[PDB]
């Protein structure tokens, strides 16, 4: 809930995990790769494209 | 039992209440029944007798 509450995004998407579901379960070796790219690039930021 | 009304489902805040603003998927999805993919995306026949 620390995200949505001071700071608005656009995409958003967790694949292999539902993201109603990081309440309930752990977590482990959590990193965090930030970067900045193109807006015609996010859709090449995805487990399996080109 | 058959679901057939269909409503825009909510994937955290942001209440989309149907116009399907932020967080707010989709619940119909579409297949891609190719040629050209692979195995385990080909269609499927399955009739199931009780």
């Amino acid at each position: 809930s620390v995200l949505y509450n001071s700071a608005s995004f656009s995409t958003f998407k967790c694949y292999g995990v539902s993201p109603t579901k990081l309440n309930d379960l752990c977590f482990t070796n959590v990193y965090a790769d930030s970067f900045v790219i193109r807006g015609d690039e996010v859709r090449q930021i995805a487990p399996g494209q080109t | 039992e058959r679901d057939i009304s269909t409503e825009i489902y909510q994937a955290g805040s942001t209440p989309c209440n149907g116009v399907e603003g932020f967080n707010c998927y989709f619940p119909l999805q579409s297949y891609g029944f190719q040629p050209t993919n692979g195995v385990g995306y080909q269609p499927y026949r399955v009739v199931v007798l009780s």
